[PDB]
């Protein structure tokens, strides 16, 4: 079982650049490849990748081909150029999960049994990671009976090498803004972390409308995990919430003053300093 | 052949040679403090497919010559004077070739061979066995036969060198030499260690002399820390031999 | 737009639009550009388009571009030359020429190349007595025209800068709005 | 002389257990492809061959490879399992032959359909044309006389080279124990 | 027959990270690979690609091992679309600037032969940092004259450095300019890189250990607050140059107190805006 | 800050010229010459500069 | 040609060395091509550090034109 | 842009540098530095290097060619 | 004489196609080459079937007419040799 999938930059980019490249070719919605990396307990890390190709008909969802003779050639290019990365997963640029993908990834556990699919969503209208890990697993229900191999998701983050990182920073300057302080700690987050959540529940809300209307059937597993979100949600007018919450915030209000009142001194010193260096000036110039 | 030497040799002409220094500290994971034998000290780099565990604070390196890259580690290097004490050449004599000294042959063998063969007869007991013997008598008795029998018929390392040989113009030089050789020991665990004529170097330390004696004064109390310091010895035997006992340090 | 191109096409347009007009929208996003871009070229030519935009007004220029043209980018710098030289045209700003002259000898061979141009710009047809600088002028462009060790983008500008300064003749200057007040098309485009 | 990109569609249904045709129809068209691709590779030295199977769905054993060693190599263990998906099987064969190593060389498809077809004629048609407007031609064997007749067949390939097309092939063998390889010479000299 | 020197050659930000990394990972010897584009005009060569090759030398030189190998991945790489040829190579010099030696300036010659604007691109991994990345495009100069023709301003705005100029810039080679023209998914993807996951931002922070923390640098504070004390006192017993020497080597309270000062404050205000936050999103 | 900027961006360049040697005077004599050691090297007879 | 080269190579002003050892050196693990040093694996022979006259050591990955076995330290 | 230039200002920490010894502070943008090769110069101090840290005979690396306190 | 003619593709993109003798070997090839790009013919590598041509003749190594070779150029970077 994968803990942690590690993304470098490079793959990303090579993807954008595969699917441009199939794209100005023409005739194609979804690019795929092959994802060559190492392990390192529990925790992967996809380093490099390569094209292979790969065509599906957009009616059936079984007329797909890929080609593991050109798949297995090119890996044994990239081996013999560098040892140390061995096939890890495939990766596809489509939006979301299509239908044929348990079926590659049946076809790529052949060359990696422990295949790690990718998403890579090169044109994001969203707010969040670019990236999306799933891992092929066995779902035993207890209605749904006959046991289907299903996707199961797996954190995934965006990590670099020193070049890489030097690399990324030299190129971009596109639109830079650090402001590592109050400022990038209230856009980063806070901003961002609401519209995410409200992108998910807009989500939410709209696959409970189709189920309402009859578009979709019941998902008794989705209606289960629902309910317990909604139990989750917490209650914040109890007395001991109420007291305790405005217990820390009187701390954090304490500290807060405590460095006002520095900030305070220390630009007094400055404006004394300032004064006796122009008086001084003056009376010298004079 | 001729054609496959002359190869050789125009492929061996272009390669250039490494720096060779010791790791003194390592900074971060591409950073390390390196010291080059010359003297000067660098702040270097390690090439990257390199067990960068191994180099530790005082390990030998070798070092690119432009870059200054770390490129290999290496053993600790052996002096070539550590290397000709070892490789010295005792004939082949055998102790059926020494007459007149069992008992002697006993006890010096008791003190070096036995515990390397047999230590827990010693364990058992509870006393840990001894390091050094000293070989005195008058001159012609048998001294150096015993140590030249010892070292053809016994299988550990040995290390001979003569105490007048050890002594170096420059100040401190003895003393980084039989620094040395007890590294060279230490290492090369189990060894015996033969200073023949230590009255050469061993003597009475006195209070008024002169700078000469001063230094040999100093070569002798790097050996004492050496024999009986901080740093114990373990399997490190001595045996030393001289005409001279009188004229000795106590404390040696 | 994400191409630099298209920015500076954009800074460009707001000044062929704004000629002339002192519009305070549009200064404010020339400075903006030009202060916070990514792009040395999109802040040069945000720079230069105050010169159109002002060009009404010379006495104003100089007191918008001076911190610009002492500053940490040689583009912004030689951008903050060719502003006063197309807001002064044909004016003999004693200004202008006063923040001219400490960048006729700026490390940027460039911005040595924008200054010199700037310069004869300002200082077209006029004589001693009108402007106290513009022999100090000539002999300068006479000097780094001859000096051999000198590089040839300053070399040109001195070229170029001798060339405007006795134009048609001696028989012509440079301004982009008529005696009667309007915009003179012909120039602004030419310029 | 002619380059021709052919992927061979082998049928390894549960209709190939019958020995009617000579020891086990697996054999017989093991035998048959041996001499099919033999043919391709000695007409042109990098004229390139495939293998497809018609298996419960479809399988790709082995795309366009120059050499046949490795073709004839994974047609063992094709054991005989499931039913046959003619459409299905041509169109991933439409689909790997379009992706192709050399634009330059043509595309062919040779089936060999040992059992019933499954799949309407309006279905088989529709495929007909659309194969027609991207230039395919469809070498079908009516191996395996489970029908031996033009079991929605005739019109197929009669629809793919209409108006005079004489590129497609329907060659029919019957249940006679010769060697499949032994009927088969349309295809081969006079395609 | 003029070879202008607005010319520029784009490499994309993919062949940009392959080239340092590469470099990079062969950081005491010149490792080298090709590089695929196409020549579009006579002002652009653009680089969208590079692919390292087998290769094996040491310290002095590095030489490729096989030509197979070149073939069949420029072979295998049209299959999948991207049909564009080598349009020169790369080679990473650890240290020792951008420029080109004589075994570089063979190598040019020959790519030169086959291919008359073929360039060659020098990367140096160690001296690059974070913010820039030091490479450079080169193409030599033949047995003449100026190599080139100015009808702009654009080759003159880059200031050859010293090393370059010793080892034989505008002498034997000139420089070309790199741009890094860029599509807008490989900038979304660039910006992207960096974004976190949305519930990062709304997570909370242990209250213990941001106590914890406050009641650390509060106490630090104090200590540097009896310091400040101190130093006011001085600074009119103080030389005007002596001022400058006394901050060495002795520690400032006035600066440690408006770091501290600076991290209370934007931790505080993270934490209790984040909890209102919370309190009215979560019910 | 745009002065501070400058320095910093200019500082690159400005920290590659050689640096200078320390040296201990001996007594001045002649011209406008000194007598240094230049410690670990031996003395030289040095000029002065106009400043 | 080869002998020409050799001798050419052979300049005459040479800096006399003691050679200090005589290692014994093998190689480590599997290098991953496009970066593969000929010095620190692919070496299996015998190497050579030595200290010149200029009290400068080196190791020395090929020995030169002498033959390894004849050095002693 | 002036934490960008503080990053870019750190190529002068090239990895292959030389340690020494820092002896006396002049001026503020300048001191007195002994180097490991037996010499000691007078050199510029880079910006970016934290004061504090400059202890009475503190380790130091220092280019290795300008030999500039870096 | 039945000239063989030979395309030579270049990794560049450039085609140096010319005509043989029947007889010509690989040194010969590479010698033409040489003199046609005015680089030392140790430089150039022919490559066939993705195969090296070593040395010989060139018709035991499968190459007629009209057949497919490829120019791939050496790149060497140092400081020296
Ligand atoms: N006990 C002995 N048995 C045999 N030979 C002896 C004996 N003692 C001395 N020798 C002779 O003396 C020589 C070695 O001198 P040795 O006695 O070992 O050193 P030292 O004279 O310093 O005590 C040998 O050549 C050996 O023949
Ligand atoms: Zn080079």
């Amino acid at each position: 079982a994968v803990q942690k999938v590690v993304v470098h930059p490079l793959v990303l980019l090579s993807v954008v650049d595969h699917f441009n490249r199939i794209g100005k070719v023409g005739n194609q919605k979804r690019v795929v490849g092959v994802l060559l990396g190492s392990w390192q307990k529990k925790v992967l890390d996809v380093s490099n990748s390569f094209a292979v190709p790969f065509d599906e008909d957009d009616k059936d969802d079984s007329v797909w081909f890929l080609d593991h003779d050109y798949l297995e050639n090119m890996y044994g290019m990239f081996k013999k150029v560098n040892a140390r990365e061995r096939i890890v997963g495939w990766y596809h640029t489509g939006p979301k999960l299509h239908k044929n993908d348990i079926a590659i990834n049946e076809l790529m556990k052949r060359y990696c049994p422990n295949s790690v699919l990718v998403i890579i969503d090169v044109k994001p209208k969203d707010l969040g990671l670019p990236t999306e890990a799933y891992i092929s697993v066995e779902e035993v229900h207890d209605d749904g009976t006959p046991t289907s191999k299903t996707f199961e998701h797996v954190t995934s983050e965006i990590g670099a090498e020193e070049a890489e990182e030097v690399g990324v920073e030299h190129l971009l300057r596109d639109i830079k803004d650090t402001t590592v302080g109050t400022l990038s700690q209230r856009i980063t987050n806070q901003v961002h972390g609401l519209k995410g959540l409200n992108s998910k529940l807009l989500d939410i809300r709209s696959y409970l409308e189709k189920v309402a209307t009859g578009k979709l059937p019941i998902n008794h597993q989705i209606i289960y995990q629902l309910q317990d979100v909604f139990n989750l949600l917490p209650d914040v007018s109890l007395q001991e919430f109420v007291k305790a919450f405005y217990l820390k915030t009187n701390d954090q209000m304490v500290v807060v003053y405590l460095a006002s009142l520095i900030r305070s001194v220390v630009a007094l010193h400055n404006l004394i300093n300032n004064k006796i260096a122009n008086r001084d000036a003056e009376k010298k110039e004079g | 052949k001729q054609y496959e030497k002359s190869e050789n040799d125009l492929k061996a002409l272009q390669s250039v040679g490494q720096i060779v220094g010791e790791v003194l500290k390592q900074l971060t994971e591409e950073k390390f403090i390196v010291k080059a034998t010359n003297g000067p000290r660098y702040v270097v780099g390690c090439r990257r497919q390199l067990d960068k565990s191994k180099l530790k604070p005082g390990t030998r390196v070798a070092l690119d010559m432009t870059t200054l890259t770390i490129m290999r580690y290496l053993p600790r290097e052996v002096d070539p004077l550590v290397y000709n004490m070892s490789h010295e050449d005792p004939g082949n004599v055998s102790y059926s070739e020494i007459g007149g000294l069992s008992e002697q042959i006993r006890e010096l063998r008791e003190v070096i061979e036995l515990p390397l063969t047999n230590p827990e007869l010693f364990q058992r007991v509870g006393i840990i066995p001894p390091k050094g013997c000293l070989l005195y008598g008058p001159p012609g008795t048998g001294k150096t036969l015993l140590a030249r029998a010892v070292a053809s018929q016994l299988d550990c390392n040995f290390l001979k060198v003569v105490s007048s040989s050890i002594v170096d113009k420059y100040i401190g030089e003895s003393a980084r030499l039989i620094r040395e050789m007890f590294n060279y020991a230490r290492d090369h665990q189990p060894c015996i260690i033969f200073m023949d004529e230590i009255d050469a170097i061993g003597g009475r330390r006195f209070s008024e002399g002169t700078s000469a004696d001063r230094e040999i004064q100093r070569t002798l109390m790097e050996l004492l820390n050496q024999m009986d310091g901080f740093d114990t010895l373990h399997r490190v035997k001595m045996i030393m031999a001289t005409n001279r006992p009188d004229t000795l340090d106590p404390a040696l | 737009d994400k191409d630099p191109i298209l920015r500076r096409s954009g800074m460009y347009t707001v000044a062929m639009a704004y000629c002339g007009s002192g519009n305070n929208k549009a200064i404010r996003r020339l400075l903006h550009v030009a202060v916070s871009d990514v792009n040395d070229d999109v802040r040069r030519a945000a720079v230069e388009s105050l010169g159109f935009i002002l060009f009404r007004t010379p006495e104003q220029c100089p007191s918008v571009v001076s911190l610009l043209s002492e500053s940490y980018n040689p583009h912004v710098r030689y951008g903050a030359a060719m502003a006063l030289g197309i807001c002064c045209a044909g004016t003999g700003n004693k200004e202008a020429i006063n923040l001219l002259e400490p960048m006729t000898n700026d490390p940027v061979n460039y911005v040595r190349q924008g200054a010199l141009i700037a310069s004869a710009l300002i200082m077209i047809q006029q004589t001693e007595i009108t402007c106290p600088k513009v022999n100090q002028f000539r002999q300068l462009y006479s000097k780094v025209i001859n000096d051999k060790h000198d590089d040839v983008m300053a070399k040109f500008g001195a070229i170029l800068a001798q060339g405007i300064l006795d134009a048609g003749g001696h028989n012509v200057t440079i301004s982009l709005q008529s005696r009667t007040g309007h915009t003179h098309m012909p120039s602004v485009v030419g310029v | 002389m002619v380059l021709e990109s052919t992927m061979v569609c082998v049928d390894n249904s549960e209709y190939m257990r019958n020995g009617d045709f000579l020891p086990t129809r697996l054999q017989a068209q093991q035998d048959a492809v041996n001499i099919v691709c033999h043919s391709k590779t000695r007409s042109n030295p990098e004229n390139n061959v495939g293998l497809i199977t018609l298996a419960n769905d479809c399988e790709v054993l082995t795309t366009l490879t120059p050499d046949t060693g490795r073709i004839l190599s994974k047609l063992h263990t094709v054991q005989p399992k499931g039913k046959i998906t003619f459409c299905t099987g041509i169109r991933v064969a439409h689909l790997a032959l379009k992706h192709r190593q050399g634009k330059n060389h043509k595309m062919r498809i040779i089936a060999f359909v040992g059992s019933p077809v499954e799949d309407n004629e309006k279905d088989l048609v529709k495929l007909a044309k659309r194969l027609k407007k991207e230039k395919v031609n469809v070498d079908i064997i009516n191996f395996g006389e489970e029908e031996v007749n033009t079991e929605k067949l005739t019109a197929f390939v009669n629809t793919l080279n209409g108006k005079d097309g004489t590129g497609s092939h329907l060659v029919t063998v019957p249940p006679g124990p010769s060697l499949a390889d032994a009927l088969i010479s349309s295809p081969i000299l006079a395609g | 027959p003029a070879v202008d020197t607005a010319e520029q050659v784009y490499i994309s930000s993919l062949a940009l990270l392959k080239m340092l990394k590469h470099g990079r990972a062969g950081v005491p010897m010149e490792v080298m690979g090709l590089m695929l584009g196409e020549f579009v005009d006579d002002y652009t060569v653009r680089v969208i690609d590079v692919f390292a090759m087998p290769q094996s030398g040491t310290g002095v030189s590095v030489e490729a091992v096989d030509p197979v190998f070149q073939a069949k991945m420029l072979d295998m790489l049209k299959q999948t679309g991207r049909p564009e040829m080598v349009v020169g190579w790369y080679h990473s010099h650890p240290g020792f600037g951008c420029w080109l030696s004589g075994v570089d300036i063979n190598t040019q010659q020959s790519f030169e032969a086959l291919s008359e604007r073929a360039v060659a691109v020098v990367v140096d991994p160690i001296q690059s940092v974070k913010g820039k990345v030091v490479i450079d495009a080169f193409r030599l100069i033949n047995a003449n004259h100026e190599p080139r023709q100015t009808t702009s301003n654009l080759g003159h705005l880059n200031k050859p450095s010293i090393q370059a100029l010793i080892h034989g810039l505008n002498r034997h080679y000139y420089s070309i300019t790199i741009n890094y023209r860029k599509n807008e998914l490989e900038q979304k993807m660039l910006l992207n890189l960096h974004k976190k996951s949305w519930m990062e931002g709304l997570t909370l922070q242990d209250y213990s250990e941001h106590c914890k923390h406050n009641e650390s640098v509060v106490k630090e504070m104090l200590e540097l607050a009896k310091n400040y004390n101190k130093a006011v006192e001085e600074e009119d017993k103080m030389t005007p140059e002596q001022l400058a020497i006394k901050n060495v080597g002795k520690q400032d309270p006035k600066r440690h107190l408006e770091e501290h000062v600076d991290v209370l404050m934007t931790s505080n205000i993270v934490q209790c805006l984040a909890a209102m936050l919370d309190t009215v999103v979560f019910k | 800050l745009n002065a501070k900027v400058r320095l910093l961006r200019e500082e690159l360049q400005l920290l590659q010229e050689q640096g200078s040697y320390v040296g201990e005077v001996v007594r001045a004599m002649d011209k406008k010459k000194v007598l240094v050691k230049v410690h670990p090297e031996g003395k030289f007879v040095v000029d002065v500069d106009k400043n | 040609e080869n002998s020409e080269k050799i001798k050419v190579n052979k300049t005459l002003p040479y800096l006399v060395s003691n050679v200090i050892e005589l290692l014994d050196v093998d190689p480590n693990d599997q290098e991953e091509d496009g970066a593969n040093i000929d010095l620190d694996s692919q070496r299996k022979g015998k190497c050579a550090v030595i200290k010149t006259s200029t009290r400068q050591t080196y190791f020395l990955p090929v020995i030169g034109l002498v033959d390894a076995e004849k050095l002693k330290p | 842009e002036f934490l960008h230039a503080q990053e870019e200002v750190k190529r002068i920490q090239s990895i292959p540098l030389v340690i020494g010894q820092f002896l006396e502070a002049v001026d503020q943008n300048t001191a007195i530095v002994g180097s490991t090769t037996g010499s000691n110069y007078y050199v510029r101090i880079l910006s970016t290097i934290d004061r504090e840290l400059l202890k009475p005979n503190a380790s130091v690396a220092l280019h290795k060619h300008s030999n500039a306190l870096v | 004489a039945a000239p063989m003619s030979l395309a030579i593709h270049s990794t560049t993109g450039t085609r140096y196609d010319l005509a043989v003798p029947p007889d010509e070997t690989v040194e010969g090839l590479r010698k033409r080459l040489s003199q046609r790009l005015k680089v030392p013919k140790e430089r150039l590598a022919l490559l066939h079937k993705d195969t090296r041509l070593s040395s010989g003749k060139l018709q035991e190594f499968g190459v007629g007419d009209g057949s497919k070779l490829t120019l791939v150029p050496t790149v060497e970077a140092g400081l020296m040799s």
